[PDB]
RNA sequence: GGGGCGGUCGCCUCCUAAAAGGUAACGGAGGCGCCCAAAGGUUCCCUCAGAAUGGUUGGAAAUCAUUCGCAGAGUGUAAAGGCACAAGGGAGCUUGACUGCGAGACCUACAAGUCGAGCAGGGACGAAAGUCGGGCUUAGUGAUCCGGUGGUUCCGCAUGGA
RNA sequence: AGUCUUGGAGGUAGAGCACUGAUUGGACUAGGGGCCCCUACCGGGUUACCGAAUUCAGUCAAACUCCGAAUGCCAAUGACU
RNA sequence: UGGUGGCGAUAGCGAAGAGGUCACACCCGUUCCCAUACCGAACACGGAAGUUAAGCUCUUCAGCGCCGAUGGUAGUCGGGGGUUUCCCCCUGUGAGAGUAGGACGCCGCCAA
RNA sequence: GGUCCGGUAGUUCAGUUGGUUAGAAUGCCUGCCUGUCACGCAGGAGGUCGCGGGUUCGAGUCCCGUCCGGACCGCCA
RNA sequence: GCGCGGAUAGCUCAGUCGGUAGAGCAGGGGAUUGAAAAUCCCCGUGUCCUUGGUUCGAUUCCGAGUCCGCGCA
């Protein structure tokens, strides 16, 4: 079943991004490298 | 290797005289040899092909692949996805190497011997052979195997009718 | 027999299948390869109008090497080629091989283009 | 009795029926046949009826020919109901005979006997009916 | 007296999309308009027309649209600029 | 098709639908309140289902080999449309299931809903051309108020804070 | 706006079997009855007794369509009103 | 004769027959790039022993597949009737499964 | 006439939900005990799921329809 | 008039792809016993209440008639 995720960051900590997970498929906390607006770079992504 | 020159030498031009063919290289050609496992697997033991495969790969000179299943059949409880059987194909020197062992070793080997069949043919040059035991060049550790399940002996020529390929088999040194 | 399929003709739907996403237009002209087994062929082809603007093969009746069909013919095609560009210049060719693997004298051809000076 | 042994769906419009038949329209497979030269539907009951009346008394005389068969579905409201509410339940099987349409036909028989024996069948039919012969 | 019957289970039926051509073979069009709302490829697009996401047919240029065959069976669609 | 009782109330697909679009009924048939860290994105490469014949455990079909085989098989799931130059299958890499947008265009009472070239920043894949703002398209979903959480270069009742 | 010319999109009436279903006979047999005997029918001989699969010929379909108009619809250009 | 294109297969599927000095392709062997969820048929690798057998190109044919109007009809716009769940007359318009036949290729561009 | 229930060894009830195993008493058969029978004690088989159809690798157990029973309702004049 | 239900051995009852008429009781005979019954075995002569289609074959698959029982604003 799927739950959302709200994405967040270690190399600036304000982060946005909203997606979708099943804890049997990931049970793990999840890592993404995605494009920051403040940081104005590509930025390695965790959630909370 | 010995069977190649043997080929080249003798048992093309023989035939080529014998069906009087225009251009000698429509001369038929033994293709590949498949040799393909098949475990009655249907989630009994993991362990069945996982030894299968490394008897094979002593069977022959490199490993095999574990086959496919291709959709699942209840009827054998087979679930689609875990994995039944291994095949192995085997060309070049290799091919001739692994009916060097057979005709040499192997059918002279087995628990009893008659004639190999007349007709396993599929009608268009192609043969098949089924064998019941492993016990195919005596050094495989026979004191390893447990399973009893032999092998199946797929070979593939250039024929287009059977009796090309019957004919040339026989200069091969297939008994019938 | 064992129905063995015509290489060339395997290679003709994997030309289909890139020729689908590109082609050469004016000042923007294709660059297509031959790679036969004896021989390498070079063309340069504009499509809107059907005609060939340069063409360059390794039986040219010059700069003949024993080679003929390897590498080093196939470099030194491709920079022939890029002068047979340069004279009526277009300084700009898109790159399409003919179905094959970008890895050997089709490579050599291409950076033989390259440092010869047709801006891919 | 003629029973489509399946069918796609239970429920069909009643449809209308305009002009001439599509096919089936001569005599093709016996020598004498029976036609009809009016627009109706035909139900499983008249055509079984029609099948006795005929082959009874043509007793040892031949074989017959139906190249009608009651395809279509017709459904009824049950009795005394007020109309709407979903269609109601279907209970029997039609055929649709256009004007031409051949009904059945005769099979080694004289033409005199086939002649009386297709005039008995007719009055089972509520039509309007033909005889054509073979050409 | 009265009978009581129900159950038809079968009203309902969704809100039907607008499908079809939405400008005419000899159109000036203008660049982003639509030509043609399919769904699934009836018509593959030609040359400055693209496809969209759910299928769509859309001018890139401000010009105008042609309807022609292509191959045996198919149409196709383009834009030509005056 | 008097009320009660029964059934239904939103969304998606086909027919009814009268060869543009639209079009009702307690008209006829089904589905949906998800799922997919890959069942995505790129790059590269293939090709089905079924049948015939041989082959053992093994067959009616488990796994091989040959031949025929436009599509009968798949296309996550209902139907429809379309798909073998793949939209079907397989492999590597990766996160574009990005941010700021957006010429225009459809549809529509309004609220809404849908497509969209191209531009900017920073990417991914590939040598490149080029592709990528999720799934092959159409369903998989709700106003406002109020409250929670995170960031704020905003205001904060004399001022400075709160 | 009307009309003429011309360009389209669109699968209805029609028609049709190429698909999907239905459906009729001819032929044929796989295979299910058919009793006998050897007997585990091992098979033979088995009634046209039924009867899958092909072909020949034929019949229907809103949710079948290899086709498919008339009309209506959307346009362009010129001409007239 | 090879390369690459546009045209609805009137381009095909078939059946037969010819070609190879050149070109094309079968072939030779994986050593080093590269590969075979197993393998040099496949990917590439670098040669040239013989081979038109196949691929490919030409020649023939209407078996299949395809294209195909003429006059007939079915339908239908508009009028007008009738005993009107449906038929009929007229100005138009023009069905497809049917044949007359067409076709077993047409036009380039570069390298002989 | 509408709605809701169930349809399982010979009988009575579980399983019918867990899509991926068909079970429990009683009955019956055999043996033991008893002079004999009954109790009592050891052993054992059975149904392949009301029917038909559809989905899926696979339905007793999912979804329709048919049949059999049972419950409820069939009201206002 | 309608919908049903049946009528099958002397009696009570079964009897669906049509696959060569069934059980229990009853009767008789045999077994057992000193005899008898209880008990066991064997022995059925079934126009399946009439009229048609079909079939190699029809309580059977039906059709409509006869008799009786079950419900009808």
């Amino acid at each position: 079943m799927r739950v959302n995720i709200t994405l967040a960051c270690t190399e600036c900590g304000e982060r946005n991004y909203i997606s979708k997970k099943n804890k049997r498929n990931n049970p793990d906390r999840v890592e993404f490298k995605k494009y920051c607006p403040r940081d104005k770079k590509s930025t390695l992504h965790r959630e909370t | 290797n010995r069977l190649k020159e043997k080929y080249n030498k003798e048992i093309a031009p023989a035939l080529m005289t014998k069906f009087n063919y225009d251009s000698v290289m429509q001369v038929p050609k033994i293709e590949k040899i498949v040799i393909n496992m098949g475990v009655g697997d249907a989630v009994q033991n993991a362990k069945a092909i996982d030894s299968a495969v490394e008897e094979l790969t002593f069977i022959a000179g490199q490993k095999p692949v574990v086959t496919r299943a291709k959709k699942s059949i209840a009827g054998f409880r087979l679930r689609e996805g875990m994995p039944i059987g291994a095949k192995v194909t085997l060309r070049g020197e290799r091919m001739y190497d692994f009916l060097d062992k057979l005709i040499s070793v192997s059918l002279p080997r087995v628990r009893d011997f008659r004639g190999v069949s007349k007709k396993s043919f599929d009608g268009r040059g192609n043969y098949t052979l089924g064998i019941k035991e492993q016990l195919i060049f005596p050094e495989i550790d026979y004191d390893k195997v447990t399973k009893v399940r032999g092998m199946d002996i797929v070979i593939v020529t250039t024929a287009n009718t059977d009796e090309e390929a019957r004919e040339l088999l026989t200069q091969v040194g297939m008994p019938f | 027999m064992i129905t063995k399929t015509s290489k060339n003709a395997a290679r003709l739907k994997r030309h289909a299948r890139v020729r689908a996403k590109l082609s050469g237009t004016a000042e923007r002209p294709r660059l297509n390869v031959f790679r036969s087994n004896k021989h390498i062929y070079a063309q340069i082809i504009d499509d809107v109008n059907g005609v060939t603007l340069a063409s360059a093969s390794t039986l040219d009746k010059d700069l003949n090497v024993e080679s003929t069909g390897d590498t080093s013919a196939a470099t030194k095609v491709g920079e022939l080629v890029a002068k047979r560009a340069a004279e009526k210049g277009i300084s700009d060719v898109v790159f399409d091989r003919g179905g094959y693997l970008y890895h050997g004298r089709v490579k050599a051809l291409a950076d033989a283009a390259r440092e010869a000076g047709l801006k891919f | 009795m003629l029973l489509p042994k399946r069918v796609k769906y239970r429920r069909e419009h009643r449809g209308k029926m305009r002009g001439r038949a599509k096919g089936g329209t001569e005599v093709h497979f016996g020598e004498f046949g029976i036609q009809a030269l009016e627009a109706s539907w035909i139900t499983n009951r008249q055509i079984e009826a029609a099948r006795i009346a005929m082959t009874r008394y043509m007793k040892r005389g031949g074989k017959v020919w139906i190249k009608i068969f009651p395809s279509k579905p017709y459904t009824a409201k049950p009795l005394e109901v007020r109309m709407g509410s979903g269609k109601g339940a279907p209970e029997g099987w039609v055929a649709v005979v256009k004007p031409g349409k051949v009904l059945f036909e005769i099979s080694g028989v004289s033409e005199e006997v086939a002649r009386e024996a297709l005039r008995l069948a007719s009055h089972k039919l509520p039509i309007k009916t033909k005889f054509v012969k073979r050409e | 007296s009265k009978k009581g019957v129900g159950s038809t289970k079968n009203g309902r039926d969704s809100e039907a999309k607008r499908l079809g051509a939405k400008r005419a073979d000899g159109q000036f069009v203008t660049g982003g308009s639509i030509l043609y709302r399919q769904r699934g490829t009836k018509i593959y697009p030609g040359e400055n027309v693209g496809r969209g996401g759910d299928d769509t047919l859309f001018a890139k240029i401000d010009g105008t649209v042609k309807f022609e065959r292509f191959g045996r069976d198919r149409k196709k669609v383009s834009v030509y600029p005056v």
